[PDB]
C-alpha cells in the first residue's frame, strides 16, 4: 500500500511509500490515513507516532498532479477530496499521543500540511518546505493556515503562502517551522518513549486548549492536574525515585 | 472514602455535576458513584448539554449510573444514552443499597 | 505631497517623502493614508503594495516632534490625532492584497506601527527599529501592541516597549520583527506579483481569522476553500500546467 | 527565610536562598511568594522587580523532591500545593511593574514556571532549562503551558514537556525561551528603571489584553492611551525635551 | 432494609411517590416510612391529587407520616388529612431520630 | 444528637431555615451544623433576605457553614458574607466527613 | 444546477442561510438565487444580525434578491438595505418566473 | 402563467394573502389557485379576520381552495366556511396534482 | 407520481407528518421521499414523540431521509436515530437533486 | 470640564458606565464624579457584574461615589462595597451641590 | 438652595418621592419645587397611592406642581387632583424656566 | 431660550418627541437641539416609526442630532439615517458642552 502503518511496541510509523511520484498523495491515501491512525491509537503499548517517508528522499510532494489534472472539472472529486484532506488533518493533529514528522526531502503543499499536523518536526539537511496553492489559483484550508501561523507567525506564514517559494532546512529551523535539525528521529523517539504516557496525553490536550483560546485554569483543568497524583504512573515515578532507578512507564 | 451521590432534578444537574467535581477535588482517593433518576436521567442523553462534563467525570474514574425506571418513564432508549453509562433497575434502590454497604450519601 | 501613492501595474508604492524631518508623520499625513489605500485598492490590476521611503534612509522617525510639542496642551489635537492613527493602522493592516514594508533606516514609534501593519518586512543593513512612548510618558495603542506581540511574542514586545531602546537589522530578523534581510524588495515583489490574487486575498483573510481567535474550519471557510475550484484563476492554473507553461494570473 | 524580598529604591529583588537544596521550593515558599509581591507592589518608588538566586548557581531546581515523596500519599497536601503554586504563578505574571528573571543555573519544573511568569529572562552561560513532570507521571498547569507556548510556540513547548530534557542557555535564547544572554541584569534594570512607570504598567496591561484574546482597540484602550497626555510623566517628558535634559520619572 | 424517606417539595410529590414505589419494588421486604413536611404536607389532604397513590403505598404496608409543624404552618386541620396517616411533632426530628435508629435516609 | 444539615437550593432556603428551627425546637440539646452550597450560598450574604433568621440560628448556637467552592462559583467575596460564618473547602466534602464522624444527615 | 431559493419567515432566516451554505457546499457549481419576501426582507437591512452571513453568500457569488412589495409593506428604504442587493418587483413573481426558466425551487 | 399557491400556517395567512395580491398584480393574466391546509384552513371561516381579503381575491377571479382533511381535523363544518370556497379531498394531493399538470408551485 | 417532501421546522413536524399521510392516502401509488433537515431532524430520534407516526410512514413504504449536515449541527449520533432511516450528505442538496430527476416538490 | 454624572437605575448601569467611558474618551481632561443612588448602588458591591468596569473607571482617575441613604435602604454594608469607593450622605444632595459648584450635570 | 425636581415616570414615583424626602432632609433650608409630567401626573390624583406622601411633602412646605399638558393628555380633570396642587401650562417649560432663574435641576 | 434636549431610551422616544413639541409650543422663540444616544438613536432611522414626527420637528427648525458612538454600537450606517440629521462624536459630550455654552438641559 502507498500509505501504511508499522507498529513496533512503543513506536508506530506512518510510512509514505510512493517513491516514483515523490510521495504524492492520491484521494485514496487521504481517505486511508484516518483508518491507520485509528489502528495505531487502539494499541495500549504505543508511546509515540512517527510520520516519515518509507524510502527517505521526499517527504511528500503534495497533490497527485495526474489526479488533479484528470479531475479539474469534476465537482464531486473536489468536494470529496476537500473533505478527505480536512478529516485527515483534523485527526492527525489531535492524535492522542506525541507525533513526530521526520522530513528528509521535499515537503510541499498537502505534504506540508501533514508535517504541520504533527507535534514536532525534525529536518535533515536535504529537507525543503513550501506551500504552493497560490501558483494554481487555489486556497489553503483555514485549519492548516492556523497550524502554520501557530508555529511561524503571520509574517512568515504570508511570505510562504503568497509566494509559494521553497525554503531550506536551516531557514525552516530559524523561523520555527521545524523544531530540530538532525539525520534521524531515533534520539527524540527514545526520549518520548520513556516518559509517562498519562503525562504526554494530558499535556498535549492542555496545549490544544490554549491554542483553542483557553486563557486560565478552570475547574476541569484543575481536576485533570490533581488526578495525576492518584495515577499509577505517579506511583511508579515516586517508587523509582526512592529506589534510585529509572521509572518504567 | 466511599460516596454515593444522588441527582434527581434535571434543572439542577449543571450545579450538581460541579458539586461532584468539587467533591472529587476535595476528597483524596474518593470512590464516587453518581445515580441519576427522575428527570435528571435526561442529562445522560447523547445530545445532553452536560455531556462533556459527564464524560470528564468518567475520565476521573467516577461511576455514572442511570435509573432504568426513570429511563422508561422518560421514554428514552438505551441507544440514546452516553456510552459507558451503567444502569440499575432502580436509582433509589441503588442509593439505599450502596448506603447499606457503607457508602456515604450526598443528595444533590 | 509628503505622503503619496504610485501605481505601476501589479505594484503600488506608498511613499514617505519628508527627508528633512526624517520622514516624521504629521496629522495630515495620517489622515491622508487611508485615502491613498482606497485609491490603490480600487485598481483591479494591483497585486502587491509596497510601503517605503521615497528617498531611502529613515523609514519613518515617528511623530512630528514640532507638532507634538506645539500641541502638547491641546485636547482636540490629541483626540483627533489618536483617531487618525488608529484608522490608518486598522486599514493598512487589513488592505485586501499583500503588503510589504521596505525598511532602510530608522523605523521608530508610529513608523514602527506602519511597518507592523504590513504583511511582511524586509530590512536593509542600516535599518533600526524602536517603539519609544515610555520615554515621554505615553502609551502604545492596543491594536499595535497586538501587531507587535503577534510577531515577536510578549517577552521581546515588553523588552522593546519598556526600554524604548533601538535594535539593529540583524536583531530584528532574529526575533521575528522582520521576515527578510536584503537591499531591495524587487525579488519578493516579483514573486508576489505572479501568483493568484484570488489566493493571496483569501489566504490573507484566513490568517486574520486565526489572529482574531478562529480555531477550526467552519461552514464559511469550507465554502471559501471550495469556491477556488469554480474560479478563473484555478482554470488558468490547471490549463497552464497541462500546457507546461507558467500561469498568467 | 528561604524566600525573601529586598527593596532598593527603584529596584526590588525576589531572592531564592536555599543553596543546599539547589533552591527547591517547599509549600511554605510558594505560599510566601504572593505576600512578598504585595509588599513590593505597595512601594510607590519601585520601577522593576528582579527575580534571582541569592547565591548564583541554580535558579530553582523545582519541587523539593523530599517534601513531594514525604506527601506522595496525602491528598490534602496535593490540593493545597496545587492551589499555592497556581496563586503564585498567577500573581507573579500579573505584577504591576516590569519583572525580570536572572537565571544563572538550573531552572527546572516549578522553577521554570517562575521564570516563565516574569516579563523577560536573561540567561548566563551556565543556565539550563527544563520542565520535567512527564518523568514522574504528572501534568503541568494549563496557566504555565500557556506561558511556555506564548514564548516558544507549540512545537518547542511539546519537545520540552514531552521529553523533560534540559536545554542550555544558547538553545533557550534561540527558541525564544529567554530574551537575552548576559552575565548580569544591571544594564537592563538600569534601562527599565529610568523610563515612565505610567507607560510600562499601561503597556504591560495592553500586552496581557492581547494575550487574553483582544484583537482591536476598543473604547477603554483608546481612553487609556489618551489619558497619557493628561499625566505628570508626559509633562516631565516634554519639559525635559524642551530643556534638552534627560527626563526624571 | 429500613429506609426513612423524606419528601419536602409539594411540586415534586408525584415523582417522589413514584420513587417510593420504585424503592418498594426493588428492595425485597423493605421497611419504609415516608415523612412529608414543609409544603409537601399538602399531598396528604383528602382532596389531594396524589391521594390514590398514597393510599396504594398504605396498601403496600408503607408507613405514611405527616409533620405536625408543617400541618400547622399550612393551616390544615387533621380532619382534612387522609385517614390512616400518622403524625409526628416534627418531620425533621423524625427523620433524624429514625436515622439514629439505623434507618437509611433517602431524600426525595 | 449530632445532625449535619444540608441546604443547596436558594429558592428553598426560607423553608429550610424554618425546618432547622423546627429541628432545634424538637430535639433537646441537638448539635447542629448547617452547610450551604450551590446557589444556597447566596443566603449567607450580608444583604440576604434571610439574614435575621440565620443570625437567630447563630444565637441558638447553631453552626452555620458556607462552601468555598460555591462562594467562588457565585463570584462572592468573604467580605460580603454574614460575620461569624465558618467556611469549608467543600460543602459536600464537609457533609460526607461529618457523617463519617457520626453526624446524622438531613437534606433540606 | 440552477436553484431558486425562497425565504419568507424572518424568524427562520438564520437557519435558511445555513441551509443555503449547505446547498452551495454540496452542489458543485450551483447557480443560486435567493429571494427574500414577506418578513424575511428585514434580514437585508444594513443593521441586520445576519448581514455578515449574507455578505459571505455574496462573496460565494450567490445572487441575493429582495422583494420590492415586501420592502414597501415593511416600510423600509432602499437606502437601508445591504449594498449589492438586487430587487425585483415581486418576490413570488420572481420565484415563479425563475422556475419557468428551469430553476429548481427550494423553500426555506 | 399557472400558479398553485400553498398556505399552511394560520399565523402567516395575512402576509400570505398580501403575497398572493402581489403575485396577481405583478403577473399579467396569472391563473391562480390557492390551497389552504393544516391550521391555515381556519382563515376560510365566515368569521375569519381575513374574510374581506379572501373575498377580494375571489373578486379578482382567484380560485380559493380548502383542504377537507384539514377541515375535519380542525372540527369545522362546511356550513362555517366562506361561500364560494371550493374543497378538495387533500390539500397536499391537490398541490402535487396541479404541479403535475404544469402549475408553478409557490409556498407561502 | 414522484414527490419529494421537505420538512424543516421541528415544531411543525406533527402536522407535516399528517400532511404526508394525507398525500399518501390521496395519491394512488405515490412514490414519496421525505427529507428532514434543520431542527426537524430531531423528529428522527429514537425517543421522538412522532416515532410511531414515522414508523407507520415506513410501513407504508415511504422513504424517510435525514440530513447529515443537520444531524451534525444538532449534535446527534446516528446511533440515536430511528432504525431504517436513510441519510444524505445534504437535505437541501437531496431536495434539489430529486427535483431535477422529476420529483414534485412539496414543502411542509 | 467638570461633570457630575448621575446613575439611578440598576438595570441601566452597564450602558451608563459605557456612557461614562464615552464621556471620558471624548472630553480631554474631563473631571468626572459618578454618583450612584437608588437601586444603582448595587453596582458598587464586590460581587457586582460591573465591578471590572467600575475598577477601570477608577484607574482612569474617575471619582466613583455611592449614596449612603441608598446603601441603607438596600440593606448593604460598607464592607460589601468595592474598595476605594467614596460615600456621601445623600446622592441627590451631592448631585445638587456639585452643580452649584459649577459641575455640569449628566443623567444616565 | 433652590432645586427644581422633575418626575416623569409614574412607575418610579414612589422612589422619586422618597428621593425628594431625602433631598429635603439633607439640604438645610432647601427651596424645592417638584414638577410632575407625562404619566407621573397620575400621582397627583385624589385616589393616588402616593397621596399621603405628596401631602407630607406639602406639609414640609415643598411646592408640588402638575403639568397641564399632561393633565389633558391623561384625560384628567382638575377636580380629580389633590387640593393645593399648583398647575403650569407646561411641565418641561417650567423646568427649563426655573433653571434659567438659577434653580438646580434634579431628574427623578 | 436655549435648550439642549436629551433622549436616551428608545421605548420612550414617542413621548419624548411629544414633550419636545410641547416645549416648542410653550416657549416662544425657543432654540432647541435634540441629542439622541444609546438605543434612542434607532429613532433616526429612515424606517423609524417616529420619522414623520422627527421631520415635523425639523420643519419647526429644531436641530436633531444623533450620537456617532451610539450609531456605531447599534451597527447602523449613516446611509440608514433620516436625511438632514446632524451627527456629533459623542451625544453626552455634546450635551455637556452645550450646557457649558449656556444651554438649559432637559432629559427626556
Amino acid at each position: 500500500m502507498s500509505l501504511r502503518l508499522e507498529r513496533d511496541g512503543a513506536v508506530a510509523r506512518l510510512l509514505i511509500d510512493r517513491a516514483d511520484r515523490r510521495n504524492a498523495f492520491s484521494l485514496d491515501m487521504w481517505q486511508r490515513l484516518p483508518e491507520l491512525l485509528a489502528e495505531a491509537s487502539g494499541d495500549d503499548a504505543l508511546r509515540v507516532l512517527v510520520v516519515k517517508s518509507a524510502n527517505g528522499g521526499a517527504f511528500c510532494a503534495g497533490a497527485d498532479i495526474a489526479e488533479l489534472l484528470a479531475n479539474k472539472d469534476d465537482a464531486a472529486f473536489h468536494l470529496a477530496n476537500q473533505q478527505a484532506i480536512n478529516r485527515a488533518q483534523y485527526e492527525l493533529a489531535r492524535f492522542r499521543l506525541p507525533t513526530v514528522a521526520m522530513v528528509e526531502g521535499d515537503c510541499i503543499g498537502g505534504g506540508c500540511g501533514i508535517a504541520l499536523a504533527c507535534d514536532m518536526r525534525i529536518a535533515a539537511p536535504a529537507a525543503r518546505f513550501g506551500i504552493t496553492p497560490a501558483k494554481l489559483g487555489l486556497v489553503y484550508p483555514l485549519h492548516d493556515v492556523k497550524l502554520l501561523v501557530d508555529l511561524v507567525g503571520p509574517g512568515q506564514a504570508r511570505r510562504l503562502m503568497f509566494t509559494g517559494g521553497l525554503i531550506d532546512a536551516n531557514e525552516a529551523h530559524r523561523i520555527g517551522l521545524v523544531e530540530l535539525l538532525g539525520e534521524s528521529e531515533d534520539a527524540l523517539v527514545g526520549q518520548l518513549a520513556t516518559v509517562s504516557s498519562f503525562s504526554t496525553q494530558a499535556i498535549k490536550s492542555f496545549v490544544r486548549r490554549v491554542l483553542d483560546g483557553q486563557v486560565a485554569d478552570d475547574t476541569l483543568s484543575l481536576c485533570v492536574f490533581a488526578s495525576a497524583t492518584l495515577g499509577a504512573d505517579f506511583r511508579e515515578g515516586t517508587g523509582a525515585f526512592l529506589e534510585k532507578r529509572p521509572p518504567v512507564f | 472514602m466511599k460516596v454515593v451521590v444522588q441527582i434527581k432534578d434535571f434543572d439542577k444537574v449543571p450545579q450538581a455535576l460541579q458539586s461532584v467535581l468539587n467533591l472529587f477535588l476535595d476528597l483524596g482517593n474518593a470512590e464516587i458513584e453518581v445515580v441519576l433518576h427522575q428527570s435528571a436521567i435526561k442529562a445522560l442523553l447523547l445530545n445532553s448539554p452536560t455531556r462533556s462534563i459527564i464524560e470528564e467525570l468518567i475520565k476521573l474514574n467516577i461511576l455514572i449510573v442511570g435509573c432504568e425506571h426513570s429511563i422508561r418513564s422518560q421514554n428514552l432508549d438505551h441507544r440514546q444514552l452516553i456510552d459507558g453509562i451503567k444502569i440499575v433497575r432502580s436509582g433509589v434502590g441503588e442509593i439505599v443499597r450502596k448506603q447499606s454497604e457503607g457508602w456515604i450519601y450526598l443528595a444533590l
